[PDB]
Formats: structure tokens, sequence, C-alpha cells
């Protein structure tokens, strides 16, 4: 969506160049996973409340 | 000859972003893995030593 939105011819230009899309989506799905862990480390210490 | 050279630079340059890529994360992730190291090394000294 960011650079082909809604355009077919785009998006078949884009499938030229493979994984770049697919390694992008990771990367910023594993910053994502780890902002939840990190709050999970500083304040779910106790599992007594 | 020159209709190769048009198409030959297209494929070099593709494939050197990704190579730069792959280091890229690659740097990215040893930052990390030193960080987990120092502290391994650091429990080792306090806690078995």
């Amino acid at each position: 969506m960011y650079i082909c939105g809604d355009s077919t011819e785009c998006s078949n230009l884009l499938l030229q160049y493979g994984s770049f899309c697919t390694q992008l989506n990771r990367a910023l799905t594993g910053i994502a996973v780890e902002q939840d862990k990190n709050t999970q480390e500083v304040f779910a210490q106790v599992k007594q409340i | 000859p020159p209709e190769a050279e048009v198409q030959i630079d297209r494929l070099i340059t593709g494939r050197l972003q990704s190579l730069q890529t792959y280091v890229t994360q690659q740097l990215i992730r040893a930052a990390e893995i030193r960080a987990s190291a120092n502290l391994a090394a650091t429990k080792m000294s306090e806690c078995v030593l």
C-alpha cells in the first residue's frame, strides 16, 4: 500500500524484486513483538497480585 | 554488447542492494548477541566466581 496502493501494474513490477516486501514486514513485526516483551519484563515481575 | 550492459547493470544493482541489506541486518543482530554475551560474562564473574 505504501508503494503501489491499488495499482495492479505497479504491483506486478514489485514482484520483480522478490522478497524485499516480506523482509520489511518481518523486521517491523519483530519490533512489535519486542515492545510487548519489554513491557512484561519491567512490570510483570511477580505472579501474585 | 550494449544491450546486455543495460540488463547486466540492472541485475548488479539489485544484487548489491540485497547484500547491503543482509550485512546491515547482521550488524544489528551482532550487536544484540554481544549484549547477551556481556551479560553472560557478568553473570559468570559475579555468580560463579
